[PDB]
């Protein structure tokens, strides 16, 4: 059972996937090869709630139909710069136009 | 293997290299260091496109049902143009 | 005409299996390569449906005539029925590239008088108003 | 030369409804003795060959999406070694069976479809045989010792 993420950090987004029975730690891994910071210097979110390193991803909500591939689920990232942990901060994304006259019902 | 997409508005997208080649001109983008510029294509655009590379790549020639790629009305227009430029 | 339905006059259980999101329009091509629209299908339903041996059947969205698969693949052939079990006809969504699934949310939000008033290439004018339809596809898959 | 067959379908579909009780609605000169003639040589066709007239009434299972193919099918099938009057009779019989099954199973549209279709399967398939045959006048004559 695999789950497609997309793990944000400010304008950063990071499309991979993992299985459910992937724990949070092993979701830290792989950004490690990705963006080169350990572990320890990562904290991961769904919504606000900070994701402890043992549990399965299952667990923390990210199901296959809750992170599809065509619509996956979104995973914050915070970097620790020395000491202190950075807040978590995600810039949303550009909005479209308002929506053309011929395409309104 | 990834690869980074930068959008017109500064967004910074990292897929696997093997989904972005779905698009022809992707792959000629980066043939010619693992990052491109899409001048043109805003976040909101860009990164509903690299959703398509998961999905495309996720379930083509696969046996299981297969769900409706969605498409919001209000980025149907700019998303069209983008797959056109793209093709993919 | 090579696309056709052979007159076998073998009877073929088949159950038509509707694992899309879309409403199927079955279509069988008759003894002369004609296709003939037959009852639609809901999504996610199934109809056990009598047939021949060596026909020729292909499925499209009821509203818009987009293509769809049947067995991963474009047509379907009715076979010989062993031990007594129809065969499946499992219909499924293609995976459709990026640019066609965006013409058909287009199309299905703009009428086709209006396709020209988008502020678009003029190449995706005519991708817009080139409707799915049974016939081009049929002639496409005869020089296959 | 010859004659309107689209009057001589019209004229037998509505006998052929008649004698079941249905009225049919929406819808070079015939002679009067061609159309009398057929209805009993249809009528006698029937009558000695109850048991494929009976076999058909049953295995039609009509409906608007198949009733095109089911007509092809059975005409092409009658006249497969060739055309003769016999099988020309058994021609309006099958035409008529399908228009009194459609009523049966209120589908009383495909009544001006199959009048249609056996007016284009006679203009386009059978003309060339019947005038190089004679034409009606031959067959209301060869059914004369008859009536």
């Amino acid at each position: 059972m695999d789950v497609f993420l997309m793990i944000r950090r400010h304008k950063t987004t990071i499309f991979t996937d993992a299985k459910e029975s992937s724990t949070v730690f092993e979701l830290k891994r792989i950004v490690e090869g990705i963006l080169k910071r350990p572990p320890d210097e990562q904290r991961l979110y769904k919504d606000d709630q900070l994701l402890d390193d043992g549990k399965t991803l299952g667990e923390c909500g990210f199901t296959s139909q809750t992170a599809r591939p065509q619509a996956p689920a979104t995973v914050g990232l915070a970097f620790r710069a020395d000491d202190t942990f950075e807040a978590l901060c995600i810039e949303p994304f550009s909005s479209p136009p308002e929506l053309p006259d011929v395409m309104k019902p | 293997m990834y690869v980074k997409l930068i959008s017109s508005d500064g967004h910074e997208f990292i897929v696997k290299r093997e989904h972005a080649l779905t698009s022809g001109t992707i792959k000629a983008m980066l043939s010619g260091t693992n990052e491109v510029n899409f001048r043109e294509i805003p976040s909101h655009v860009l990164s509903k496109v690299c959703m398509y590379f998961t999905y495309k790549v996720r379930y083509t020639n696969s046996s299981t049902e297969i769900p409706e790629f969605p498409i919001a009305p209000e980025i149907a227009l700019e998303l069209l143009m983008a797959a056109n430029f793209l093709d993919c | 005409p090579v696309l056709r339905s052979v007159n076998s006059r073998e009877p073929s259980q088949v159950i038509f299996c509707n694992r899309s999101p879309r409403v199927v329009l079955p279509v069988w091509l008759n003894f002369d390569g004609e296709p003939q629209p037959y009852p639609t299908l809901p999504p996610g339903t199934g109809r056990r449906i009598h047939s021949y041996r060596g026909h020729l059947w292909l499925f499209r969205d009821a509203g818009t005539h987009d293509g769809l698969l049947v067995n991963q693949t474009e047509l379907f052939v009715p076979s010989l029925n062993v031990d007594g079990q129809p065969i499946f006809a499992n219909i499924t969504l293609p995976v459709y590239t990026l640019k066609e699934r965006c013409l058909q949310v287009v199309r299905s939000l703009v009428k086709p008088e209006n396709y020209r008033r988008l502020d678009i290439v003029r190449s995706l004018y005519e991708d817009l108003e080139d409707h799915p339809n049974v016939q081009k596809d049929l002639e496409r898959l005869t020089q296959e | 030369t010859g004659y309107d067959n689209r009057e001589i379908v019209m004229k037998y579909i509505h006998y052929k409804l008649s004698q079941r009780g249905y009225e049919w609605d929406a819808g070079s000169p015939v002679p009067p003795v061609v159309h009398l003639t057929l209805r009993q040589a249809g009528d006698d066709f029937s009558r000695r060959y109850r048991r494929d007239f009976a076999e058909m009434s049953s295995q039609l299972h009509l409906t608007p999406f198949t009733a095109r193919g089911r007509f092809a099918t059975v005409v092409e099938e009658l006249f497969r070694d060739g055309v003769n009057w016999g099988r020309i009779v058994a021609f309006f019989e099958f035409g008529g069976v399908m228009c009194v099954e459609s009523v049966n199973r209120e589908m009383s549209p495909l009544v001006d479809n199959i009048a249609l279709w056996m007016t284009e399967y006679l203009n386009r398939h059978l003309h060339t045989w019947i005038q190089d045959n004679g034409g009606w006048d031959a067959f209301v004559e060869l059914y004369g010792p008859s009536m």
